[PDB]
């Protein structure tokens, strides 16, 4: 009789209809991705839009059920997503002019491309043209000519389709009761319906400013190192209180340091840890890659892998005739059926990638039992960071040297593990400051704080301060960086790489407290400990059913982010960079510029 | 609105999990009544000196 019981029931039908169709929907794009065929790209396109037409259709019948009148936490969560519309809201050209913006931008940037300005008659893509060029690029105006001239034709004629892409976004969030289109995204941390553990959306940004202080310390410290090694190329325009060059960071957009870390290596008179001639020898293929694997997860208790997903694995491309796309991804369609699509090769990082993605598999064994609108991480950040917990295991010389990779006498002191922290800094601790850059800059201009003139002023004023990075050729408000942004063009969530870098530490250091390692934490492994994976198992079957704020205090024991765990896995990288800066200045200041002198 | 029809089908496909994997169940009830036993285990029949 009571509205209840009418909720549930369309629940319970709702799961069952929706795996049918969602099932086939990700089958549809996996014969896509594995196979290019005029077959599979109507398939892709029929399964998806009788997938997306779904929720469209289930989305009016929700709406129908008041969320005041439930008293059941787990049924205003699973409602909570289905009473929201979608571009339903919209107008409806604005609900179709929306598709056609996502759309053009989308094609610009796999579409785009920057001729070589010394041979026009050769034109190289973005990706991977433009991508592994700018990676080992050691010249300054080679650097500068494939980074400056592509937001020429890109960041320039992207800004109209962006004007638009920030109007009609907006007007989503507004039909939805959002303050703005900002706080759409920070709706996934929101925590509401328990006592106490209430996370409000604004508090989001007071989090992610008030934990990045913290930061500044270590960021600091490893900007002025990376300054000192380069300083010697340019001393002219690169300044010892100043910033680096935009286009030095190693790669376009300078989200990831790790191409730096070569002329970074601080001492280069030893051996670093390589499992590529290791596997060489031992002769391993793809097949025994992910094997390997299988057995660390079962040492820390969780279950192993069905016999179906190591059978329809993909381990290669076979040729031009069958392509697929090389990108690791963690492919979950429903029924049980799981799937990786990835090119393996021998190298160091595969095996550690092996890791990563067969975390989000194993991730998704976890929670599977719940409900499809119940099946999700927490958060955005939580599922690539479990994933990363267990490649920063396998990275450990204890995890190499136990199934025989690095030789048992290798010589593990401070000279040794000072040089992998470093590598894993660049791409832990480069990736912060970005991440912060540029996801403060989108909710400002969202926000409507920054007038569309002063799009490139802030973008660049706010850079220096957070980054300290400065542009060699200043530009005005045509240009967008952002729009070149593979996740800012695609309409995807940055913000979940900061919270990431958060998360995977505080599980490092929770989950090494149950398996009773002592010594530094990038020394724990939590392989053949059991009790480690028991602690992590309750909340891996949570999923997005709880809040994510209470059933994070089930494994670290907090209640909200924490960058205690950042110092401590870094602490000792901090006291070696500390000495070797004590020649240098820590620190930038934004009052220096290239071209101003 | 608040009516739905009862019967759902199956979801069958090789490619699903071994957990939700089809299985064909054969339930024997056994139940003894006041009538006459017929039906009894197999029989020996050794051999014969």
């Amino acid at each position: 009789s009571t509205i209840e019981e009418q909720a549930k029931t369309f629940l319970d039908k709702f799961n069952h209809e929706a795996e049918d169709l969602f099932y086939q929907s990700s089958l549809a794009s996996w014969n896509y991705n594995t196979n290019i065929t005029e077959e599979n790209v109507q398939n892709m396109n029929n399964a998806g839009d009788k997938w997306s037409a779904f929720l469209k259709e289930q989305s009016t019948l929700a709406q129908m059920y008041p969320l005041q009148e439930i008293q059941n936490l787990t049924v205003k969560l699973q409602l909570q997503a289905l009473q929201q519309n979608g571009s339903s809201v919209l107008s409806e050209d604005k609900s179709k002019r929306l598709n056609t913006i996502l759309n053009t931008m989308s094609t610009i940037y796999s579409t785009g491309k920057v001729c070589n300005p010394d041979n026009p008659q050769e034109c190289l893509l973005l990706e991977p043209g433009l991508n592994e060029i700018m990676a080992n690029s050691l010249d300054y105006n080679e650097r500068l000519w494939a980074w400056e001239s592509w937001r020429s034709e890109v960041g320039k004629q992207l800004r109209p389709l962006y004007e638009e892409y920030v109007v009609l976004k907006n007007e989503m969030a507004r039909a939805n009761h959002y303050e703005d289109y900002g706080d759409y995204w920070r709706g996934d941390y929101e925590v509401n319906g328990v006592d106490g553990y209430d996370y409000s959306r604004g508090q989001l940004i007071e989090d992610v400013e008030h934990t990045f202080e913290e930061i500044k310390p270590l960021y600091e410290h490893l900007h002025a190192y990376v300054r000192a090694k380069l300083m010697n190329a340019y001393p002219s325009y690169i300044s010892p209180i100043g910033c680096l060059p935009a286009h030095l960071l190693g790669d376009m957009w300078g989200r990831f340091w790790t191409n730096l870390y070569s002329l970074t290596v601080p001492f280069g008179q030893k051996p670093n840890i390589d499992v590529t001639d290791a596997m060489v020898d031992q002769a391993w293929d793809a097949q025994r890659i992910f094997k390997e694997a299988e057995k660390f997860f079962v040492s820390v208790g969780l279950p192993n892998m069905t016999q179906g997903f190591w059978e329809n694995s993909m381990l290669t491309d076979p040729g031009n005739v069958q392509k697929a796309v090389c990108h690791p991804t963690a492919w979950d369609l429903g029924k049980g059926d799981f799937r990786i699509l990835m090119c393996t090769k021998v190298t160091m990082d595969d095996f550690l990638t092996a890791h990563h993605e067969m975390g989000h598999i194993q991730y998704d064994m976890a929670y599977a039992a719940q409900p499809f609108l119940l099946r999700n991480g927490a958060n955005e950040g939580f599922h690539e960071a479990v994933g990363e917990i267990m490649s920063l295991s396998a990275a450990t010389p204890k995890h190499l040297k136990s199934i025989g990779l690095l030789s048992p006498d290798f010589q593990e002191d401070n000279e040794t593990e000072i040089n992998f922290l470093l590598k894993q800094a660049l791409t832990i601790v480069g990736t912060l400051p970005f991440t912060y850059m540029l996801e403060k800059w989108r909710w400002m201009v969202f926000k409507g704080e920054i007038p569309k003139d002063q799009w490139m002023k802030k973008w660049w004023e706010m850079k220096r301060e957070i980054v300290g990075v400065v542009e060699p050729v200043p530009h005005d408000e045509t240009y967008c960086d952002p729009a070149s942004l593979f996740h800012v063009s695609n309409d995807y969530s940055f913000i979940r790489y900061y919270t990431r870098t958060l998360y995977q530490f505080q599980f490092q250091e929770a989950l090494c407290q149950a398996a009773k390692h002592e010594g530094p934490l990038h020394k724990c492994d939590i392989s053949n400990s059991t009790e480690a994976g028991q602690k992590l198992f309750n909340m891996l079957r949570l999923g997005k059913s709880e809040p994510w704020t209470l059933a994070l205090e089930n494994v670290v024991g907090a209640k909200n982010m924490n960058v205690r765990p950042l110092l401590n896995y870094f602490e000792p990288l901090f006291t070696w960079l500390k000495d070797q800066n004590k020649n240098s200045f820590v620190g930038w200041s934004t009052d220096w510029s290239p071209y101003a002198d | 609105f608040n009516c739905y029809f009862p019967l759902q089908s199956y979801g069958f496909q090789p490619t699903n999990g071994v957990g939700y994997q089809p299985y064909r169940v054969v339930v024997l009830s056994f139940e003894l009544l006041h009538a006459p036993a017929t039906v009894c285990g197999p029989k020996k029949s050794t051999n014969l000196v």
